[PDB]
């Protein structure tokens, strides 16, 4: 607390902490430049593929069908955007967690993927990418299912992210 | 003061007593009166403090405030039991945390104040004792609690006064009154009335005083409690502590952090409230800062820091009773010292001597640290015989291996003093008294009071008899007339006679004892070898002496005294003597210890020189001054605090421990801070009343070392000097410790603030936050502590209380404002590089927060279009909670080593020579790097390993930091009274 000194302080923080502010943004930006725009430095958090679905819990483009993958060459922009392939008792739709260069490998309880998408190329690649029933007996009570992938490329962990290529819903159609 | 009854006639004394002065009391009356009031005895410690007082330890000033945080946590987490919150690891955590500090401190500080305690009780040893009383004309001794009001009682030599008694017949009395009055010399006691002040007169013997010798009768006037010492005893405990100044300044210490705390709880609670945030959020978020802006490490570290300073006091033998009680020393303006017992030693002793009509000092000092006189004269010879031969004092079986001088003897004063001056200058004098026989002697008459003695010739020369005789100068100036000198005998002239008598006068006005010492060789023609003589008639020609000399004596001060003082004087401490003994005396130690400088003139020492009425010179012209107890009396407020004030040099003598208690008071009112250091019981008052009590180990008495605040066991005064060093150090080193410490808030803090604006993944969770505050950071906190002297501290004047502070705004303006930013930054750095190699650029991490705390949602884009379910992301921001951790640690190094000078550069102190500062960034680089490494963490802390390249990140940030504050130490440095200083600078 003082006074006619303020405009000591003031002024002296709108020069400081602007340099600080100026160094902050120069190290951000000196980090951004030293990355690619096409891909990430680690694909390792996402290296195991985890599954998702629907439920909450195409003009140009090209025609496929069920075969091998299909390599639209380097993950590089002096080719324009590599094209991509077309595509009571609930549905649920199952997804593959879209991972950039990853090509999967593959080449009783109560009553109730074409290669040729991968490699995935990445949004900035590929932006209008598209990646790729319980008609069951029972009713009124909940059903615990797990829906899972499998491949040599695809890992589960138990003990942690259920989601890491496996589901876990309890549907219940209560009539 | 006390008044009393004392001068009386015998027969008003009796009658108002209703007692036979020879007789006694009946025993029937004796027994009814001990069962009305109450038995001879103080009423024991009204103190039982029970074990309860644990407690205490708990409470203070400092505990209440992690009290009132510990609550606050708990009640924040009260609030969050409004739904299914994460605080099962977050709050209830912190608020037991903080439980658990205030608890654990208090015991801690608990075991050490009662280890003081239990060693205080093994020195309590109990005698009941007895008294002798004359009862129906019988004499008997019975338990002195038996003693009743009005019945008479006979003293011995070394028997305990039984109680306060009126001396109504005596014989060669002398009572040592030295712990109650402070009378240094035994004070001898009489039926007749001496002086107004009953505590100076003759006629009363005093409760708990030793009798030296002689023998006396007295009716008791007080009995129990109501006795003098008692009346003392009870008034040392009725007495007020008063605040620690340490204490006060962590009080304003926390009146800043929670300043600031609900300065920032309330502006982002209506922040909060203007987003969107319903109130249940806002006022999670309130109680979150607040919280948040507690220090719970602070309390520990301090503690600690506190602890460890007591504990190298107690390795030089200076205790403190209170954990606080380390730091007050730096912040003494004034110094109340006693005299006797205190100042000196005590103890009396030969101090000069009288040769060749010359005048010798002798060395008066315990340690002998003097300087020793010319032994070679013949004349020094022949007194020192004299002075060794006639004398019944000798060393009591089993004093050999003790020094000379603190050895016991049997013997009077006078001649105990001289027994031990022989035994050191001369050689022993065992030897030397076996080798003349003493056929007869005269022990000092009753009157005229001269002791002689003759032996036979050692010498081989002269067969003649020696006779030695010494006694008071006039009366042995009555009967001398030769006069020896070098050897050779001559008659006595006027010139040399007055020589004698002015020589007499100016040692006798010296405030010192003399005694005149004559020897005499005999006509052998006259008295042959064989010739018996006895005590009946003059055997010995009594006139015609040869007059050998004069010895004189006093008690020095102790040896380490006088240069104590002069550092208390140096530091800027005044010093202030507060003595019960006598002006004379007082004043000479005064100028001895250095208390009242040479060249110093008192009001009375201008009117000497001027030969003018006292009352007519200014007091202003006198720098120093000795004031009497009896001006004290009457002297009002406004008296007492001209004097302190106008005079530099002080010395109050002749006052009683009442008054010291008004002095010590009076230098209170001026608002300063008073040390007291006492021996006796007349301190008792005084110390406790004082800011900071120092007692003697040995020396002081019972009841004032209950009363003092801190003891020295050595009785060594120079530690008065380390002592008032000892705690100026400490606070700058504090304020580096909490700057440290509070840095870390900020790089704490803002990532969860930044999570609420901007609404990007939480960049640092709470275990990490803890790591830092109360894992790797605490090394590095206490090992501040073991900073050194910046400057030297001692030349520098002692901090005002209310312009200097611990913790003030410039310590904030850049623990918070500046560095504390610089590690923010460097913190978000690290995150943001993080997050934009795994996938996430840092322009798309805004607003992603709501999706990416979402357990639900398994598809979350990232830059590149990929999806990360819950786990994975969730993993990605856990191994972006390390990396802020290890950056935190990476910029605390630099804090820490800028942290370890206010002003100095790293040059000159040079933070490396501190072997713990080193070991505090080795272990906790260290530590961090286990956290990251260590196999289970990511499950138990979700703590995971950190890439190599992430180290790194914040490197850059930390050499800001280092780099910055350093070219901030030069500025200051170069512009004393720059604007970084005044700014910067705490």
């Amino acid at each position: 607390r003082t006074l006619s000194r303020w405009v000591w302080i003031s002024l002296y923080y709108v020069a400081f902490y602007v340099v600080m502010s100026g160094i902050f943004a120069l190290c951000i930006y000196v980090l951004m430049r030293t990355i690619d725009p096409y891909t990430p430095d680690y694909q390792d958090q996402l290296k195991s593929p985890g599954v998702t679905l629907r439920p909450d819990v195409q003009e140009g483009s090209i025609n496929c069908t069920s075969e091998k993958y299909f390599f639209q060459e380097s993950f590089l922009a002096p080719n324009h955007t590599k094209f991509s392939c077309k595509f009571g008792k609930p549905c649920f739709i199952i997804k593959m967690n879209r991972i950039v260069k990853f090509l999967p490998g593959n080449s009783d309880g109560p009553p109730l993927y074409s290669l040729h998408y991968f490699p995935y190329y990445g949004k900035k690649a590929q932006p209008h990418y598209s990646n790729p029933k319980l008609l069951n007996v029972p009713r009124n009570r909940d059903v615990v299912i797990v829906c899972k992938i499998l491949a040599e490329h695809v890992s589960f962990d138990n003990p942690h992210d259920p989601y890491e290529g496996k589901v876990e819903f309890k549907l219940k159609i209560q009539k | 003061m006390e008044i009393n009854d004392h001068q009386l006639s015998v027969a008003e004394l009796e009658q108002k007593y209703q007692t036979s002065a020879t007789k006694g009391l009946s025993a029937s009356l004796a027994a009814e009166l001990l069962l009305r009031d109450g038995p001879n005895a103080l009423r024991p410690p009204r103190g039982t403090p029970e074990y309860v007082k644990f407690a205490r330890q708990l409470a203070g000033g400092l505990q209440c405030l992690m009290w009132v945080a510990a609550a606050i946590c708990l009640i924040a987490f009260a609030i969050q039991a409004s739904e299914g919150d994460l605080t099962t690891d977050d709050n209830l955590y912190l608020a037991l945390a903080l439980i658990a500090v205030v608890v654990v401190t208090g015991c801690f500080g608990y075991y050490q104040e009662f280890k003081s305690t239990n060693i205080i009780a093994s020195f309590k040893n109990l005698v009941p004792q007895q008294a002798t009383v004359i009862r129906d004309g019988d004499k008997f001794q019975i338990n002195a609690d038996q003693l009743v009001v009005g019945d008479l009682v006979e003293m011995k030599g070394g028997d305990r006064v039984p109680a306060d008694i009126r001396i109504l017949q005596a014989q060669g009395r002398k009572v040592d009154n030295s712990s109650l009055t402070g009378e240094s010399e035994p004070q001898t006691r009489s039926p007749e009335c001496t002086h107004e002040s009953p505590l100076e007169t003759r006629n009363i013997a005093f409760f708990s005083t030793m009798c030296l010798e002689g023998t006396a009768q007295g009716l008791v006037v007080n009995t129990g409690d109501r006795t003098i010492i008692g009346r003392i005893a009870s008034l040392a405990s009725g007495v007020e502590n008063e605040k620690t100044p340490i204490a006060i300044e962590i009080e304003h210490f926390v009146d800043i952090i929670a300043g600031l705390a609900i300065l920032f709880g309330a502006t982002f609670f209506i922040v909060a409230m203007c987003i969107g945030y319903t109130f249940l959020r806002a006022m999670v978020f309130f109680m979150a800062i607040v919280v948040a802006y507690v220090p719970e490490g602070l309390l520990a570290t301090v503690t600690v820091c506190l602890s460890l300073t007591a504990k190298r006091l107690a390795s030089k033998n200076c205790v403190v009773k209170n954990l606080e009680a380390v730091e007050t020393l730096g912040s003494t303006s004034v110094i109340c010292s006693d005299k006797t017992g205190t100042l000196t030693q005590n103890r009396m002793t030969v101090s000069h001597l009288w040769f060749d009509n010359h005048i010798h000092s002798a060395d008066t000092t315990e340690d002998q640290s003097g300087q020793t006189f010319d032994q070679s004269s013949e004349t020094w010879r022949a007194l020192c015989r004299v002075l060794t031969l006639c004398n019944r004092a000798a060393f009591k079986s089993g004093q050999d291996a003790v020094p000379v001088p603190k050895r016991i003897v049997i013997g009077d004063a006078s001649e105990t003093a001289l027994l031990k001056f022989s035994e050191l200058t001369l050689g022993n004098a065992m030897g030397y008294r076996e080798r003349f026989p003493k056929v007869c002697e005269i022990p000092f008459n009753s009157t005229n009071k001269f002791q002689l003695s003759i032996h036979t010739l050692e010498d081989p020369r002269d067969p003649r008899h020696v006779l030695v005789m010494k006694g008071a100068p006039e009366r042995v100036l009555e009967r001398c007339s030769s006069i020896l000198i070098k050897g050779q005998e001559l008659p006595l002239d006027e010139q040399w006679r007055e020589a004698f008598q002015t020589a007499y006068l100016s040692l006798g006005g010296l405030g010192e004892r003399v005694l005149g010492f004559c020897q005499l060789y005999l006509s052998e023609k006259d008295y042959p070898p064989g010739y018996a003589f006895d005590v009946e008639a003059m055997n010995f020609p009594t006139s015609g002496l040869s007059f050998a000399g004069l010895v004189s004596m006093i008690d020095p001060p102790r040896a380490t005294v006088p240069d104590a003082v002069l550092k208390c004087r140096t530091a800027g401490i005044r010093v202030i003597m507060v003595t019960g003994d006598h002006p004379i005396t007082a004043k000479a130690i005064a100028a001895s210890v250095g208390i009242i400088s040479e060249g110093s003139e008192t009001v009375e020492d201008i009117a000497a020189r001027l030969r003018v009425p006292v009352d007519q010179v200014n007091r202003k012209d006198a720098r120093a001054c000795v004031i009497n107890g009896m001006q004290l009396k009457d002297m009002d407020p406004s008296e007492l605090v001209e004097a302190l004030r106008t005079h530099p040099e002080m010395v109050f003598a002749r006052t009683s421990p009442q008054q010291k208690l008004v002095i010590v008071e009076s230098c209170q009112r001026l608002g300063a801070i008073v040390a007291v250091t006492g021996d006796g019981v007349n301190d008792s008052p005084a110390l406790k009343k004082a800011d900071i009590g120092v007692a003697m180990g040995i020396a002081g008495s019972d009841a004032a070392k209950n009363a003092a605040d801190m003891i020295l066991l050595d009785d060594n005064f120079a530690s008065i000097v380390t002592g008032v060093e000892q705690g100026r150090l400490i606070f700058d080193n504090l304020k580096k410790s909490i700057a440290y410490t509070l840095t870390k808030n900020i790089p704490e803090l803002t990532p969860y603030l930044i999570y609420i604006t901007v609404s990007v993944p939480l960049p640092l969770g709470c275990i990490t936050i803890l790591f830092i505050e109360l894992c790797t950071d605490i090394f590095p906190s206490v090992s501040l502590a073991y900073e050194k002297a910046e400057s030297d501290i001692m030349h520098l004047r002692p901090r005002n209380p209310k312009r200097d502070r611990l913790v003030n705004e410039p310590l904030a303006a850049y623990s918070y404002f500046q560095i504390g930013a610089i590690q923010s930054f460097a913190g978000f750095t690290d995150y943001f590089t993080a997050m934009a190699q795994e996938g996430w650029f840092p322009l798309l991490c805004v607003g992603l927060r709501p999706q990416w705390e979402n357990h639900h949602l398994q598809d979350l884009q990232d830059s590149y279009g990929q999806e990360w379910t819950f786990g994975q992301r969730l993993y990605q921001q856990y191994t972006c909670y390390t990396v802020f951790f290890i950056s935190i640690e990476m910029c605390q190094i630099a804090d820490v080593l800028i942290r370890k000078t206010r002003r100095l550069s790293a040059f000159q102190q040079g933070f490396f020579r501190n072997r713990i500062l080193v070991i505090a960034i080795v272990f906790q680089v260290c530590i961090g790097c286990f956290l990251c490494y260590c196999p289970g963490m990511p499950n138990i802390f979700n703590f995971m390993p950190i890439r190599f390249q992430w180290w790194l990140v914040p490197m850059p940030f930390g050499l800001l930091i280092f780099v910055y504050d350093e070219i901030r130490k030069l500025g200051v440095r170069c512009c004393p009274g720059s604007w970084w200083d005044q700014e910067l600078y705490y």
